[PDB]
């Protein structure tokens, strides 16, 4: 990990990086997710796994650095959005540029949030029994996760 | 009208019973 | 500790099969409450009437009317006002004088 | 289309049920349905139907 | 019909050379309401002899005194039924 | 902004974004090309 | 409940079918004399 | 037009895997059928109604014994969907005059000739 | 890290917690000890009232001594004649219970009852709904009834 | 056992006070538990004619949580009865005006649609925050498990727990990060 | 007409009352209603729903034993399915045969 220092003269210093735990359980896996047998076994709640692919201010790291495949990169990206919206990453908040403070508006607790709350409109005509409009819960990208329920998860609430 | 999960299974169960009925009428 | 249910609340459960395998024997002695799990009685200050009277204190206009009284009663017993109103004489005369009693 | 039919993992198929009158199903089916085998409904063609 | 069941209980336990019972509050619900339930257990040598329910603490304790006296005179509700079988 | 059923890029500089629950093509060179779904 | 499990064990699906519970006599005299056979 | 249906013969030609699944030998075929009505003939065509009465299956869930011969099988194929066909099995042999009154038909399809209502021991 | 190892996550393990059953050999020794203890309680007569679950007619009755049962049919027994109830599914005391699989042995439990009354039910009105219902298209059902008093429930140390 | 007639009856049909903590809980799951206790469906002696319900105290109702985008999608509708008196409010807007409204409305729908529902609602006590009146505290008998297990935040995780989880990937030395 | 039709309905409503009362009793020990009923059946215990309510209300200590027996049999079934049949059958999972 290299950091740029300015003085004009500016230079970048490379520092030693923490090393991955050796001897993955499943060597020969391309994606780092499959070298540890995590293909379908992580959700938004798993901050410990998700945090590793996140920039200090909450952005996702580029795929070419993480080494994830596209299928798992998109799942990590979506899980991170849901984790952020659930307030599970209090230390990866956006940087405040200058003369900006947090909105101070009270925070509503939410989880399994597919979309940004700003841009989702209210359902004014909810519909009757068979034309009921569904409130989406979870993400479609995680439709293949291992399920421990008798029936598949109820995405539309 | 989407067909329910319970409705689909009960038809399959009956089909299997009739499927065996084919076997026992073949000898 | 073979029982699959904790033995600490209702009774101890011991399930056993007879050697033949045709009877199931259950030994269930009751659990007594430990002394350390109890509180001392609040000796300093009682009939249930006294408790009732304090809750239904007569404060305004001596005896209150039906409206104010019923609202006081409803709050004390966590009921609605409607329960406390009387009924007419059709219903009152329909009520059985001697309802059946079981033990 | 041919690959889908061969590798289908559903034991039950429209053709077998229709031809054998399993479930008493032909009460609710047209005479032409046996030939179509569920692929064609009215003037519509259902490619995903094997 | 016996009044002051606690006084009787105390005398009986003295005859058995048993220590005087200590009343304590085993279970409690809705104390500050107008419909409170109290369970009071009489403890001897830190051992439970009888537990009784009541609308108030005094009523519950008085009931627990009767539960003990029933178990001392062998008149418990689950006592062996009377025997009418004998032809002899 | 013309709201159209199907959105299509109209020039090289046109680019696509997802703002406030809808897809937009925005063109810096020609504002005529701006579209919404 | 339990119909399929009873069938796997070789029993009647309905506990009211063939078995000791139904088919055995329900009572006898105190002296020991057997009771008249039940109509069912 | 709803009409009587003729099943292609291939349906009743079994496969080697079928014998393993149902545990029936293509040789030494079973002799007697156990047939029970498990569906209603209401809303079914009259020809299906007729055969059900001919076969004795008027009451549901009550077993009837029938011959495993082609003529009977032809009638059963008409109402195949409304019935369950189970092979009658005789673990202890045919009932005799002595054991005729001590039989019992088990749900397994086995006709026992001694019924004791006692633990096997 | 062994083959097929998954780091702990929300979905790594099933929601339920697997339980470890005790080994059969030790359990059987304890089972015999439990049975022996209960048998002594029966042998020494350390129990009070007993309650049994009995299958009579077509129904199951929770039964205890001095109890009254109503049977909705004639029984062919004279009034005042003592009977043995023979299908007991459960016999229970304050501190123990015995469960049949499905029925307890005759050696263990003997339940005795007496016929106290042979009677008929009160008139029950059976009127169906039909075109031109009328008030007289009515049937009265009266059924014979039998009342049994449970006399005793007894157990013996034959576990 | 061995009680007098009246004390036994009083004990059996006595009403209990339960505590629910609603912090980070879905209102519907809270409603299922509360609706069960309010009716008395938690007792083997339950009867629809017995009025055997219990008291339910729910706290932290301000801190309930919704799955999905229900905060912005779920709408509550009311009519004053006058022309033009139709109001439609989203869940967030209703929560802002009254922190306790959402929990009460979820429970109200789950109770049976009869006259006894109004009585049951009297036994329901909803507090927006942890503070409870002293008298209500003294009545309490038991607290109920939270229906939803709350996921932990990164800061909550201990240093030891972090080390236990493996470092799946290693960032290269030549990275800004 | 109402009285005659209510005669049939009364039997069904009583069964619904028993199932509710059984669910309340079994939930106190941590068991759902289906788990309580089926696993008792798998133990060859044929107590009916009407009697199970009487035991719950009036014989709580006996009813706890039934809950422990039902949970005990349920756990054996879980192990058995994972066992694949190589493992021997559970102690309480044995069936007393009749003939
Ligand atoms: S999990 Fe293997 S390619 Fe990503
Ligand atoms: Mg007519
Ligand atoms: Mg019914
Ligand atoms: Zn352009």
């Amino acid at each position: 990990l290299r950091e740029v220092v300015k003085i004009t003269v500016i230079e970048g210093r490379i520092t030693e990086t923490p090393k991955a735990t050796p001897d993955p359980p499943n060597p020969s896996g391309q994606c780092p997710i499959c070298r540890w047998n995590l293909k379908h076994k992580y959700t938004y709640e798993d901050v410990l796994l998700l945090s590793q692919f996140i920039r200090p201010y909450g952005g996702m790291l580029p795929r070419r650095v993480t080494g994830l495949c596209r299928e798992e990169h998109r799942k990590i990206e979506e899980c991170v959005k849901m984790a952020h919206r659930a307030g599970l990453l209090p230390n990866h908040r956006p940087q405040l540029p200058e003369g900006c403070l947090p909105k101070d508006k009270p925070k509503l607790n939410r989880y399994l949030t597919r979309w940004a709350p700003k841009s989702v409109k209210p359902i004014y005509k909810k519909g009757h029994r068979w034309n009921k409009v569904g409130m989406a819960v979870g993400s479609p990208l995680l439709k293949d996760n291992v399920c421990y329920s008798r029936r598949p998860l109820k995405m539309m609430h | 009208r989407t067909v329910s999960f319970q409705a689909k299974e009960s038809m399959i169960r009956r089909l299997e019973v009739e499927a065996e009925n084919h076997y026992w009428l073949s000898m | 500790t073979y029982s699959s249910l904790p033995d600490d609340y209702n009774c101890q459960v011991d399930l056993a099969l007879t050697a033949d395998g045709r009877t199931i024997v259950c030994y269930h002695p009751s659990v007594d409450i430990p002394y350390e799990h109890t509180k001392p009685i609040p000796q300093p200050d009682e009939t249930h009437e006294q408790i009732l009277k304090a809750k239904l204190e007569v404060r305004k206009s001596k005896q209150l009317e039906q409206g104010p009284m019923i609202e006081q009663l409803s709050k004390v017993f966590y009921t609605t006002k409607h329960r406390w109103y009387p009924h007419g004489q059709y219903h009152n005369r329909r009520k059985k004088l001697n309802p059946p009693r079981d033990r | 289309q041919r690959e889908r039919e061969l590798n289908n993992q559903n034991p039950w198929t429209f053709e077998h049920i229709a031809t054998a009158n399993m479930f008493g199903i032909r009460k609710f089916l047209s005479p032409y349905d046996l030939t179509q085998k569920g692929r064609y409904w009215g003037k519509f063609y259902m490619p995903k139907r094997v | 019909t016996v009044v002051n069941p606690m006084g009787l209980l105390v005398e009986e336990l003295k005859k058995r050379n048993i220590s005087a019972p200590e009343s304590r509050l085993t279970r409690q619900s809705g104390s500050t309401t107008a419909l409170p339930l109290y369970f009071v257990g009489l403890y001897c040598d830190r051992k439970l002899i009888a537990e009784g329910p009541g609308e108030t603490v005094l009523v519950a304790e008085e009931e627990a005194a009767r539960v003990a006296l029933r178990k001392l005179y062998g008149f418990t509700e689950n006592r062996r039924p009377w025997d009418y079988s004998k032809p002899k | 902004f013309k709201t159209k059923g199907v959105i299509k890029k109209r020039c090289k500089d046109c680019y696509k974004v997802k703002r406030r629950g809808r897809w937009f093509i925005l063109c810096k060179t020609n504002p005529k090309h701006k579209q919404r779904q | 409940a339990g119909g399929q499990w009873r069938l796997q064990q070789g029993l009647a699906a309905n506990p009211s079918g063939y078995g000791p519970l139904t088919e055995l006599p329900d009572w006898s005299f105190a002296d020991g004399r057997p009771a008249p056979p039940m109509k069912g | 037009k709803f009409t009587k249906s003729r099943i292609p013969d291939k349906v009743f030609q079994p496969k080697p895997e079928d014998h393993e699944k149902y545990g029936g030998d293509p040789q030494n075929p079973h002799k007697l059928h156990i047939v029970t009505r498990i569906r209603s003939t209401k809303r079914r065509p009259y020809w299906e109604k007729d055969t059900i009465k001919m076969l004795g299956l008027q009451k549901a869930h009550s077993p009837q014994i029938h011959k495993n011969i082609p003529s009977v099988n032809a009638k059963l194929k008409v109402v195949k969907h409304l019935i369950r066909i189970q092979p009658l099995k005789l673990p202890q042999g045919l009932p005799t005059e002595e054991t005729m009154s001590s039989t019992c038909l088990k749900s397994t399809g086995e006709l026992v000739v001694q019924w004791h209502l006692k633990p096997v021991e | 890290y062994p083959q097929g190892y998954v780091p702990k996550t929300s979905l790594s393990s099933p929601p339920w917690q697997e339980v470890v059953l005790p080994d059969p050999v030790e359990e059987t020794r304890h089972h015999a000890e439990v049975v022996k203890r209960v048998n002594e309680l029966i042998a020494t007569g350390q129990y009070g009232r007993l309650f049994a679950v009995v299958h009579f007619a077509s129904h199951q009755w929770k039964v205890t001594a001095e109890d009254l049962i109503l049977i909705e049919n004639e029984l062919d027994i004279k009034c005042g004649e003592r009977i043995r109830l023979e299908k007991v599914l459960l016999v229970g005391a304050d501190n123990f219970t015995l469960l049949g699989k499905p029925l307890l042995r005759k050696e263990l439990v003997r339940v005795e009852a007496t016929v106290i009354e042979k009677t008929e039910s009160w008139p029950k009105i059976n009127m169906k709904f039909r075109k031109r219902k009328n008030f007289r298209k009515k049937k009265i059902i009266v059924n014979p009834q039998t009342i049994l008093r449970i006399n005793t429930i007894e157990i013996a140390p034959r576990l | 056992s061995s009680f007098s007639r009246a004390p036994q009856q009083w004990a059996t049909f006595a009403r209990m006070w339960y505590l629910l903590d609603g912090k980070m809980q879905p209102p519907g799951k809270l409603a299922v538990i509360a609706s069960n206790k309010l009716q008395g469906l938690n007792k083997p002696v339950y009867h629809q004619l017995s009025d055997c319900g219990d008291h339910v105290v729910i706290i932290n109702t301000r801190h309930i949580a919704f799955s999905g985008n229900k905060w912005e999608q779920k709408v509550y509708s009311s009519h004053t009865g006058y022309p033009g008196g139709f109001r439609q409010v989203t869940a967030a807007q209703l929560h802002r005006k009254d922190p306790v409204a959402i929990v009460k409305l979820a429970i109200y729908g789950m109770l049976p649609k009869n006259l006894h529902r109004r009585t049951m609602m009297q036994r329901l006590h909803l507090f927006p925050d942890e503070d409870i009146p002293e008298d209500i505290l003294k009545n309490l008998v038991e607290e109920l498990p939270q229906p939803r297990r709350v996921p932990k935040r990164l800061d909550e995780y201990t240093q030891e727990e972090i080390e236990a989880f493996p470092r799946v990937w290693t960032p290269p030395d030549d990275f800004r990060m | 007409v109402k009285c005659t039709k209510a005669r049939r309905l009364k039997k069904r409503n009583l069964r619904t009352l028993w199932i509710n009362r059984i669910t309340a009793a079994s939930q106190e020990h941590g068991l759902k209603y289906p788990a309580f009923i089926v696993n008792l059946i798998k133990c060859q215990v044929e107590l009916n729903r009407k009697v199970l309510v009487d035991l719950a209300i009036y014989e709580p200590k006996t009813f706890k034993s039934l809950a422990a027996l039902a949970k005990r049999r349920q756990q054996e079934g879980f192990a058995a399915a994972l066992g694949d049949g190589k493992e021997p059958e559970g102690i309480f999972s044995r069936v007393v045969q009749y003939h």
